[PDB]
Protein backbone atom coordinates (compact mmCIF):
# COMPACT_ATOMS: atom_id res chain seq x y z
CA UNK A 1 0.00 0.00 0.00
CA UNK A 2 1.17 3.66 -1.10
CA UNK A 3 0.54 6.76 1.03
CA UNK A 4 0.66 10.37 -0.65
CA UNK A 5 1.92 11.48 2.52
CA UNK A 6 2.39 10.85 6.10
CA UNK A 7 1.79 13.47 8.26
CA UNK A 8 1.68 13.25 12.01
CA UNK A 9 0.61 15.71 15.08
CA UNK A 10 1.62 14.79 18.37
CA UNK A 11 0.42 16.88 21.54
CA UNK A 12 1.44 16.23 25.52
CA UNK A 13 -0.32 18.38 27.99
CA UNK A 14 1.84 18.25 31.43
CA UNK A 15 1.50 21.75 33.01
CA UNK A 16 -2.02 21.71 33.97
CA UNK A 17 -2.86 24.97 36.05
CA UNK A 18 -6.33 23.28 37.64
CA UNK A 19 -5.73 19.76 37.67
CA UNK A 20 -2.96 17.37 38.48
CA UNK A 21 0.49 17.96 36.40
CA UNK A 22 1.76 15.48 34.27
CA UNK A 23 5.45 14.78 33.68
CA UNK A 24 6.27 11.67 30.97
CA UNK A 25 4.22 13.01 28.02
CA UNK A 26 7.37 15.03 27.48
CA UNK A 27 9.92 12.20 26.83
CA UNK A 28 6.77 9.85 25.33
CA UNK A 29 6.16 13.02 22.73
CA UNK A 30 10.31 13.54 22.04
CA UNK A 31 10.59 9.70 21.82
CA UNK A 32 7.49 9.12 19.60
CA UNK A 33 8.35 12.21 17.54
CA UNK A 34 11.67 10.99 16.59
CA UNK A 35 10.07 7.48 15.64
CA UNK A 36 7.95 8.28 13.70
CA UNK A 37 10.34 10.81 11.28
CA UNK A 38 12.41 7.56 10.81
CA UNK A 39 9.12 6.27 9.20
CA UNK A 40 9.06 9.69 7.07
CA UNK A 41 6.33 11.13 8.64
CA UNK A 42 6.34 15.16 8.35
CA UNK A 43 6.02 15.76 12.79
CA UNK A 44 4.68 18.53 14.27
CA UNK A 45 5.04 18.02 18.27
CA UNK A 46 3.76 20.26 20.74
CA UNK A 47 3.77 20.48 24.82
CA UNK A 48 1.61 22.23 26.94
CA UNK A 49 -1.26 23.62 25.11
CA UNK A 50 -4.53 25.42 25.82
CA UNK A 51 -7.56 24.81 24.21
CA UNK A 52 -7.44 27.66 21.58
CA UNK A 53 -3.20 26.46 21.02
CA UNK A 54 -5.14 22.64 20.90
CA UNK A 55 -7.40 23.81 18.37
CA UNK A 56 -5.38 25.82 15.98
CA UNK A 57 -2.27 23.50 15.64
CA UNK A 58 -5.23 20.45 14.90
CA UNK A 59 -6.28 23.25 12.18
CA UNK A 60 -2.68 23.36 11.05
CA UNK A 61 -2.61 19.80 10.88
CA UNK A 62 -5.85 19.61 8.81
CA UNK A 63 -4.09 21.55 6.27
CA UNK A 64 -1.60 19.14 5.73
CA UNK A 65 -3.45 16.97 4.71
CA UNK A 66 -4.80 15.56 1.20
CA UNK A 67 -6.29 13.06 -0.77
CA UNK A 68 -4.50 9.55 0.08
CA UNK A 69 -2.22 11.49 2.83
CA UNK A 70 -2.24 9.01 5.61
CA UNK A 71 -3.27 11.72 8.73
CA UNK A 72 -1.99 10.57 12.56
CA UNK A 73 -2.55 12.05 16.05
CA UNK A 74 -0.97 11.37 19.36
CA UNK A 75 -2.16 12.50 22.39
CA UNK A 76 -0.42 12.21 25.82
CA UNK A 77 -1.88 13.94 28.42
CA UNK A 78 -5.36 14.41 30.61
CA UNK A 79 -8.43 13.25 29.14
CA UNK A 80 -11.77 11.34 29.02
CA UNK A 81 -14.78 9.58 27.45
CA UNK A 82 -18.58 10.43 27.86
CA UNK A 83 -20.88 8.20 26.05
CA UNK A 84 -18.76 7.15 23.43
CA UNK A 85 -16.98 10.42 22.59
CA UNK A 86 -13.31 11.05 23.90
CA UNK A 87 -11.99 14.18 25.13
CA UNK A 88 -8.68 15.55 25.36
CA UNK A 89 -8.22 18.12 28.05
CA UNK A 90 -5.98 21.23 27.49
CA UNK A 91 -3.65 23.16 30.29
CA UNK A 92 -5.94 25.67 30.54
CA UNK A 93 -9.00 23.39 31.38
CA UNK A 94 -10.90 25.02 34.68
CA UNK A 95 -12.13 22.92 37.42
CA UNK A 96 -14.35 21.45 37.26
CA UNK A 97 -14.58 21.37 33.45
CA UNK A 98 -16.90 20.37 30.73
CA UNK A 99 -16.52 19.19 26.85
CA UNK A 100 -16.96 23.10 25.80
CA UNK A 101 -13.14 23.30 27.44
CA UNK A 102 -12.40 20.18 25.73
CA UNK A 103 -11.37 19.03 21.96
CA UNK A 104 -13.60 15.81 21.08
CA UNK A 105 -11.55 13.45 19.19
CA UNK A 106 -14.54 12.48 16.88
CA UNK A 107 -14.84 15.75 15.61
CA UNK A 108 -10.98 15.94 15.05
CA UNK A 109 -11.60 12.78 12.76
CA UNK A 110 -14.70 13.85 11.05
CA UNK A 111 -12.71 16.52 9.47
CA UNK A 112 -9.82 14.28 8.83
CA UNK A 113 -12.33 11.95 6.54
CA UNK A 114 -13.35 14.99 4.30
CA UNK A 115 -9.40 15.77 3.30
CA UNK A 116 -10.04 12.16 2.18
CA UNK A 117 -7.26 10.78 3.58
CA UNK A 118 -5.99 7.14 2.81
CA UNK A 119 -5.62 5.99 6.52
CA UNK A 120 -6.36 7.75 10.16
CA UNK A 121 -4.58 6.93 13.13
CA UNK A 122 -5.48 7.91 16.56
CA UNK A 123 -3.05 7.04 19.71
CA UNK A 124 -4.42 8.18 22.53
CA UNK A 125 -2.66 8.40 26.04
CA UNK A 126 -5.02 9.27 28.13
CA UNK A 127 -7.47 8.24 30.82
CA UNK A 128 -11.09 7.37 29.70
CA UNK A 129 -13.17 7.76 32.39
CA UNK A 130 -16.53 9.42 32.12
CA UNK A 131 -17.02 12.86 33.53
CA UNK A 132 -19.33 13.81 35.93
CA UNK A 133 -19.83 17.43 35.64
CA UNK A 134 -19.93 17.38 31.60
CA UNK A 135 -23.26 16.39 30.76
CA UNK A 136 -23.80 17.63 27.14
CA UNK A 137 -25.37 14.90 24.96
CA UNK A 138 -23.96 16.46 21.30
CA UNK A 139 -24.60 13.82 18.54
CA UNK A 140 -22.50 14.02 15.43
CA UNK A 141 -23.04 13.76 11.96
CA UNK A 142 -22.83 9.59 11.35
CA UNK A 143 -18.93 8.97 10.68
CA UNK A 144 -18.96 7.98 6.39
CA UNK A 145 -17.63 4.18 6.49
CA UNK A 146 -13.96 5.09 4.97
CA UNK A 147 -12.53 1.90 6.30
CA UNK A 148 -9.40 3.15 6.96
CA UNK A 149 -9.59 3.97 10.71
CA UNK A 150 -7.28 2.66 13.53
CA UNK A 151 -7.71 3.87 17.09
CA UNK A 152 -5.04 2.76 19.76
CA UNK A 153 -6.22 3.69 23.43
CA UNK A 154 -3.07 3.34 25.87
CA UNK A 155 -6.42 1.98 28.02
CA UNK A 156 -10.15 0.65 28.06
CA UNK A 157 -13.34 2.58 28.32
CA UNK A 158 -13.60 3.84 31.97
CA UNK A 159 -10.35 2.74 32.94
CA UNK A 160 -6.95 5.29 33.27
CA UNK A 161 -3.63 5.42 31.46
CA UNK A 162 -0.77 5.76 33.54
CA UNK A 163 2.82 7.25 33.71
CA UNK A 164 5.56 6.21 36.55
CA UNK A 165 5.44 8.55 39.54
CA UNK A 166 9.15 10.12 40.35
CA UNK A 167 10.73 8.28 37.46
CA UNK A 168 12.83 10.74 35.95
CA UNK A 169 13.12 10.26 32.04
CA UNK A 170 11.09 7.01 32.06
CA UNK A 171 7.89 6.72 29.24
CA UNK A 172 4.67 6.16 30.59
CA UNK A 173 3.13 2.67 30.17
CA UNK A 174 1.20 2.98 26.43
CA UNK A 175 4.70 4.09 25.23
CA UNK A 176 7.20 2.42 26.82
CA UNK A 177 5.60 -0.72 24.89
CA UNK A 178 4.46 1.20 21.34
CA UNK A 179 8.12 2.64 21.23
CA UNK A 180 9.48 -1.18 20.74
CA UNK A 181 6.83 -1.74 17.79
CA UNK A 182 6.51 1.66 16.05
CA UNK A 183 9.33 0.30 13.52
CA UNK A 184 7.77 -3.18 12.59
CA UNK A 185 6.96 -3.18 9.01
CA UNK A 186 3.47 -4.37 9.67
CA UNK A 187 -0.11 -3.51 9.16
CA UNK A 188 -0.74 -0.95 12.11
CA UNK A 189 -3.48 -3.03 13.81
CA UNK A 190 -1.22 -6.28 13.63
CA UNK A 191 1.82 -4.01 15.45
CA UNK A 192 -0.93 -2.34 17.87
CA UNK A 193 -1.98 -5.79 19.01
CA UNK A 194 1.19 -7.22 19.43
CA UNK A 195 1.65 -4.18 21.96
CA UNK A 196 -1.49 -4.58 23.65
CA UNK A 197 0.12 -8.71 24.42
CA UNK A 198 3.41 -6.96 25.59
CA UNK A 199 1.88 -4.59 27.97
CA UNK A 200 -0.31 -7.95 29.22
CA UNK A 201 2.84 -8.57 30.76
CA UNK A 202 3.23 -5.61 32.39
CA UNK A 203 2.55 -6.65 36.11
CA UNK A 204 2.06 -2.62 37.26
CA UNK A 205 -0.48 -2.24 34.99
CA UNK A 206 -2.43 -5.35 35.24
CA UNK A 207 -6.31 -5.05 35.99
CA UNK A 208 -5.70 -1.65 35.21
CA UNK A 209 -4.44 -0.48 32.18
CA UNK A 210 -4.95 -2.69 29.09
CA UNK A 211 -4.84 -1.48 25.30
CA UNK A 212 -7.97 -0.73 23.36
CA UNK A 213 -7.75 -1.81 19.63
CA UNK A 214 -10.87 -0.32 17.26
CA UNK A 215 -10.35 -0.47 13.88
CA UNK A 216 -12.06 -0.66 10.53
CA UNK A 217 -8.95 -0.66 8.25
CA UNK A 218 -9.72 -2.85 5.60
CA UNK A 219 -6.16 -2.87 3.59
CA UNK A 220 -2.74 -3.67 4.64
CA UNK A 221 -1.57 -0.39 5.15
CA UNK A 222 1.35 0.61 7.55
CA UNK A 223 3.19 3.70 9.34
CA UNK A 224 6.46 2.12 6.44
CA UNK A 225 4.18 2.71 3.35
CA UNK A 226 6.06 4.39 1.22
CA UNK A 227 5.01 7.87 -0.12
CA UNK A 228 4.53 7.94 -3.88
CA UNK A 229 6.00 21.37 7.93
CA UNK A 230 7.79 23.86 5.99
CA UNK A 231 6.84 27.04 7.74
CA UNK A 232 6.61 25.30 10.76
CA UNK A 233 9.78 24.66 11.76
CA UNK A 234 12.33 27.50 10.51
CA UNK A 235 14.97 27.50 12.98
CA UNK A 236 17.04 30.67 13.12
CA UNK A 237 21.14 30.26 11.68
CA UNK A 238 23.81 30.31 14.22
CA UNK A 239 25.25 33.65 14.28
CA UNK A 240 28.52 35.28 15.27
CA UNK A 241 27.78 38.62 17.42
CA UNK A 242 31.02 40.68 16.98
CA UNK A 243 31.19 43.66 19.82
CA UNK A 244 32.37 47.06 19.82
CA UNK A 245 35.40 45.48 22.41
CA UNK A 246 36.36 42.65 19.90
CA UNK A 247 34.75 40.12 21.64
CA UNK A 248 33.23 37.41 19.51
CA UNK A 249 30.18 35.38 20.48
CA UNK A 250 28.29 32.47 19.15
CA UNK A 251 24.56 31.83 19.44
CA UNK A 252 23.41 29.07 18.28
CA UNK A 253 19.73 27.45 18.41
CA UNK A 254 18.06 23.64 18.48
CA UNK A 255 14.67 22.21 18.25
CA UNK A 256 13.58 20.36 20.98
CA UNK A 257 9.37 20.58 20.06
CA UNK A 258 8.15 22.55 17.15
CA UNK A 259 7.39 24.56 20.40
CA UNK A 260 10.64 24.23 22.45
CA UNK A 261 13.70 25.89 21.44
CA UNK A 262 17.18 25.68 23.51
CA UNK A 263 19.05 28.75 22.72
CA UNK A 264 23.17 28.55 24.11
CA UNK A 265 26.09 31.04 23.75
CA UNK A 266 29.77 30.76 24.26
CA UNK A 267 33.00 32.81 23.69
CA UNK A 268 34.15 32.03 20.53
CA UNK A 269 36.86 35.01 20.62
CA UNK A 270 38.42 37.04 23.35
CA UNK A 271 40.98 40.10 22.52
CA UNK A 272 44.54 39.58 24.20
CA UNK A 273 43.88 42.79 25.86
CA UNK A 274 40.55 41.61 27.71
CA UNK A 275 41.33 39.65 30.66
CA UNK A 276 37.99 38.64 31.29
CA UNK A 277 34.69 38.10 30.03
CA UNK A 278 31.06 37.09 30.35
CA UNK A 279 27.84 36.76 27.71
CA UNK A 280 24.46 36.19 29.06
CA UNK A 281 20.78 36.51 27.81
CA UNK A 282 18.49 38.51 29.01
CA UNK A 283 15.39 40.81 28.24
CA UNK A 284 13.29 38.14 26.26
CA UNK A 285 9.49 38.97 25.30
CA UNK A 286 7.42 38.71 28.37
CA UNK A 287 5.05 36.76 26.46
CA UNK A 288 7.46 33.63 26.71
CA UNK A 289 7.61 34.06 30.55
CA UNK A 290 11.07 33.24 31.14
CA UNK A 291 12.18 33.34 34.64
CA UNK A 292 15.52 34.88 34.42
CA UNK A 293 16.77 32.50 37.27
CA UNK A 294 16.24 29.50 34.47
CA UNK A 295 18.37 31.41 31.74
CA UNK A 296 22.30 31.06 31.29
CA UNK A 297 22.62 27.66 32.90
CA UNK A 298 26.18 26.03 32.85
CA UNK A 299 24.12 22.68 31.58
CA UNK A 300 21.06 21.99 29.18
CA UNK A 301 19.85 19.90 32.08
CA UNK A 302 19.60 22.58 34.70
CA UNK A 303 16.70 24.72 32.19
CA UNK A 304 14.25 21.27 32.56
CA UNK A 305 15.30 20.29 29.07
CA UNK A 306 14.85 16.48 27.59
CA UNK A 307 18.29 17.54 25.61
CA UNK A 308 21.71 16.11 27.17
CA UNK A 309 25.09 17.69 27.53
CA UNK A 310 26.00 15.05 24.95
CA UNK A 311 23.42 16.48 21.96
CA UNK A 312 24.50 19.79 22.29
CA UNK A 313 27.71 21.60 21.95
CA UNK A 314 29.97 21.80 25.33
CA UNK A 315 30.75 24.57 27.67
CA UNK A 316 28.30 27.34 26.70
CA UNK A 317 24.77 28.67 28.71
CA UNK A 318 21.91 27.38 27.51
CA UNK A 319 18.45 29.08 28.30
CA UNK A 320 15.14 26.64 27.50
CA UNK A 321 12.40 28.69 25.27
CA UNK A 322 9.11 26.65 25.61
CA UNK A 323 5.76 28.21 24.65
CA UNK A 324 6.76 29.71 21.55
CA UNK A 325 2.98 29.45 20.11
CA UNK A 326 2.47 32.17 22.63
CA UNK A 327 5.13 34.55 20.80
CA UNK A 328 2.82 37.20 18.61
CA UNK A 329 5.62 39.31 17.80
CA UNK A 330 9.64 38.75 17.46
CA UNK A 331 11.96 36.87 19.03
CA UNK A 332 14.13 40.06 19.96
CA UNK A 333 16.33 39.35 23.37
CA UNK A 334 19.49 40.69 24.42
CA UNK A 335 23.16 39.43 24.56
CA UNK A 336 24.98 41.27 27.10
CA UNK A 337 28.77 41.23 27.72
CA UNK A 338 30.72 41.98 30.79
CA UNK A 339 34.33 42.63 30.44
CA UNK A 340 37.67 44.02 31.59
CA UNK A 341 40.84 45.12 30.06
CA UNK A 342 44.28 44.29 30.89
CA UNK A 343 45.66 47.09 33.10
CA UNK A 344 42.12 48.47 34.12
CA UNK A 345 40.22 48.43 36.79
CA UNK A 346 36.86 48.85 35.45
CA UNK A 347 34.48 46.56 34.44
CA UNK A 348 32.68 47.55 30.87
CA UNK A 349 29.24 46.42 30.66
CA UNK A 350 28.27 46.44 26.68
CA UNK A 351 24.92 44.83 25.36
CA UNK A 352 23.77 43.84 21.88
CA UNK A 353 19.70 43.18 21.04
CA UNK A 354 19.23 40.23 18.41
CA UNK A 355 16.52 39.76 16.72
CA UNK A 356 15.43 36.48 15.15
CA UNK A 357 11.94 36.52 14.12
CA UNK A 358 9.40 34.13 14.48
CA UNK A 359 11.28 30.73 15.20
CA UNK A 360 9.45 26.81 14.62
CA UNK A 361 5.74 27.05 15.67
CA UNK A 362 5.54 31.03 16.11
CA UNK A 363 5.74 31.44 12.41
CA UNK A 364 1.98 30.41 12.14
CA UNK B 1 1.40 5.24 39.87
CA UNK B 2 0.17 8.03 38.57
CA UNK B 3 -2.77 8.37 35.79
CA UNK B 4 -3.82 10.67 32.93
Amino acid sequence: MLAKDKVALLIGNMNYREHPKLKAPLVDVYELTNLLRQLDFKVVSLLDLTEYEMRNAVDEFLLLLDKGVYGLLYYAGHGYENFGNSFMVPVDAPNPYRSENCLCVQNILKLMQEKETGLNVFLLDMCRKRNDYDDTIPILDALKVTANIVFGYATCQGAEAFEIQHSGLANGIFMKFLKDRLLEDKKITVLLDEVAEDMGKCHLTKGKQALEIRSSLSEKRALTDPIQWAKAHELPESMCLKFDCGVQIQLGFAAEFSNVMIIYTSIVYKPPEIIMCDAYVTDFPLDLDIDPKDANKGTPEETGSYLVSKDLPKHCLYTRLSSLQKLKEHLVFTVCLSYQYSGLEDTVEDKQEVNVGKPLIAKL
Amino acid sequence: VRPR
